[PDB]
C-alpha cells in the first residue's frame, strides 16, 4: 500500500490513524526532508473532516502530544 | 554493550538474542506500562548509543509513540547542542573530540568512537545522557498513553 | 550483585535476565503465598539495595500492596535512623561516612557506596537490614492477604 | 484516565478500588506531600457511601491494613 | 564468526544454534517487516561470508524474494569486479590476493581465506560490503512487498 | 482465613485436612509451644465425628503416620 493510500476514516480515532501514518512512513526511504514535508502536509490533509476541522485551529507549530490530545473526543 | 572483561579491561561484547527477545516480549507484553522503565533500566545496563538505537529500531507496533519518542529524542539532542558549545579553535592530535547531540544519539558517531569516549580516562557517560532522554521521553508516553 | 571472583576479591556482576524473569514470574503465579518468602531469599542471595529496589520497582500489579510495602519500608529505615543516631563531629579522611535508613534503602547511597559498606573490613550488612524490613513487610502482607 | 476519575463502585471491593487507585497513583509523577495529600483525601471521597461511613469511624491515624480490614465485609 | 580471544587474537569459532533458530524464527514471524534488517544487522555482527550464505541457504518459504536477492547479490557482486579491475601482473610470493564479487560473496573464497583478508594488517571489510548488498536487496523487497 | 475456621468435612478425608491444617499453621506465625497446642488441641477438634471416634481410640502420644493410617477408611 501506497502512502497516499493512507487516510482517515469517518469513524476511525486519529490515534489509530497516526500509528498506520508512522508505520507506512517506517516503510518509505526518502530523504529526511522530504518526509518532514509528508508529516505536516499529508497527515492532516487525509485526517477526517471533524478532526481536521480541529487540527486547522491547533495553527502551526504543533506537536504530536498536542495533536493527539487535540482529536480525542472526536 | 561494553563490559569488563577477565584480564581486567573494558572490551566491547554484542549483547544476547535472548536479550534482545527479552526486551522484544516485555514490549509486547506491558506495552505503555510503567514496569518497563526499571526493565529497560536493568537491559541497558552498560549498553551503547548503538545498542539504544538497535533496541528502539527493533520495536514493532505503537508507532504514533515511537515517532513520538524519536521527536524528543532530537529535541533533547538540539537542548544538548544548546547548552554545550562546540570548543575553542581546532581539535588536539593528543585528544579526540568532544560529542554533540547526534552523537549522543549515535547518529554521527562509530562504535569505536563511543568506546573512545566510554572507556577513556576521564570517562563521559553518553549512555547515560541518551538513558535520561529515554526514561524523560518513557514519562511523556506513559502520562499520555494513561487514560 | 556482589560476588566473589575468581582471582580471590568480592566485585560487583549484574543480575541475570532469566533471574529476573523468575523474579517476575513467581509473583505472577504464587502472588501473596508463602513460598514466595524462601524464595526471595534465595534469590536476593548477594544482592544490592539497588537490586533489591530493581526487584520491588519492577512488580506489576497488587499496588495496594506494593504502597503498604513502601511505608513500611520508610517506618523501619525512619526506626534505623532513630535507633542509630548520627555519631560525633566531622567524618575522618580516612574513614566511610555511617549509613542511615535512606542508605539501607538504597535511596541516598550509590553503587561505589554500596559496595565499600560490604567489601571493607568489617563488613556492615546493609542488605539483611533491609531484607529483614522486607520479610517483615512480606508478613504484614501474607498476614492481611490471608482471607 | 486521571485520578479524580478513579471512584469505588457501589458494589466494588474497596480493596479492588484502592488497587487501582495506587495504580493511577504510580502514574502520577507530582511531589511526596502532594502525593500524601491525594492519599488521605481523595481515596476517601470518591470511596461508596457504605464503606464511607465505615472510613469515617476508624477516624484520623488510620493506616492501610487497618482501612482494608476495616471495610471487607461492605 | 570472527571473534576475540582471551589471549588476545582475533581467531574463528562457531555460531550458536539457539542464534540459528533466532534467524529462523524472526524470519518465520516477521517475514519482509523492515525490523528485519537492525535484526540482521545484530546477529550479523562479525559474521563471515560464508556465515551469510548458511543463513541465506537456510531460509525456507519465499522463493520469489530469495530468487529477487540472489540475482541482487551476483548484480552487486559483476558491479564490483566492474569498479575494482584485478591488479598489475603476477600475485607476489610475501602477498594473499585481492577479492572478486565471488570472493564477497564467499562463493570462490574458502574460510581460512575470508579470515586472511579480514585479520590481516590491512585489514579488509568483505562482510560489510556484502553486508550493504545485503541490505541494498532488502530494501528493494521491503518496497516490492509493500502492498 | 482464620485457623478455627479451619474444619473437617463430614464426606472429606481426614489426610485433605491435615493438608489444610498444616498450611494455615504455616501462614500462623506463633511460638512454637502455641502452635503445639494447637496441633494437640484443634486439628482432634474439628475433626468429624466419625474420625473424631477414631482418633479418641489412639489415646494420646499418637504421631502423624499412625494418625493418617487410623482414619483412613473413613
Amino acid at each position: 500500500t501506497s502512502i497516499l493510500d493512507i487516510r482517515q476514516g469517518p469513524k476511525e480515532p486519529f490515534r489509530d490513524y497516526v500509528d498506520r501514518f508512522y508505520k507506512t512512513l517506517r516503510a518509505e526511504q526518502a530523504s529526511q526532508e522530504v518526509k518532514n514535508w509528508m508529516t505536516e502536509t499529508l497527515l492532516v490533509q487525509n485526517a477526517n473532516p471533524d478532526c481536521k476541522t480541529i487540527l486547522k485551529a491547533l495553527g502551526p507549530g504543533a506537536t504530536l502530544e498536542e495533536m493527539m490530545t487535540a482529536c480525542q473526543g472526536v | 554493550p561494553i563490559v569488563q572483561n577477565l584480564q581486567g579491561q573494558m572490551v566491547h561484547q554484542a549483547i544476547s538474542p535472548r536479550t534482545l527477545n527479552a526486551w522484544v516480549k516485555v514490549v509486547e507484553e506491558k506495552a505503555f506500562s510503567p514496569e518497563v522503565i526499571p526493565m529497560f533500566s536493568a537491559l541497558s545496563e552498560g549498553a551503547t548509543p548503538q545498542d539504544l538505537n538497535t533496541m528502539l529500531n527493533t520495536v514493532g507496533g505503537h508507532q504514533a509513540a515511537m515517532q513520538m519518542l524519536k521527536e524528543t529524542i532530537n529535541e533533547e539532542a538540539a537542548e544538548w547542542d544548546r547548552l554545550h558549545p562546540v570548543h575553542a579553535g581546532p581539535i588536539a592530535p593528543g585528544q579526540m573530540r568532544e560529542p554533540r547531540g547526534s552523537d549522543i544519539a549515535g547518529t554521527t558517531s562509530t562504535l569505536q568512537e563511543q568506546i573512545g569516549w566510554m572507556t577513556h580516562n576521564p570517562p563521559i557517560p553518553v549512555g547515560e545522557i541518551y538513558k535520561r532522554w529515554i526514561i524523560l521521553g518513557l514519562n511523556k508516553i506513559v502520562r499520555m498513553y494513561s487514560p
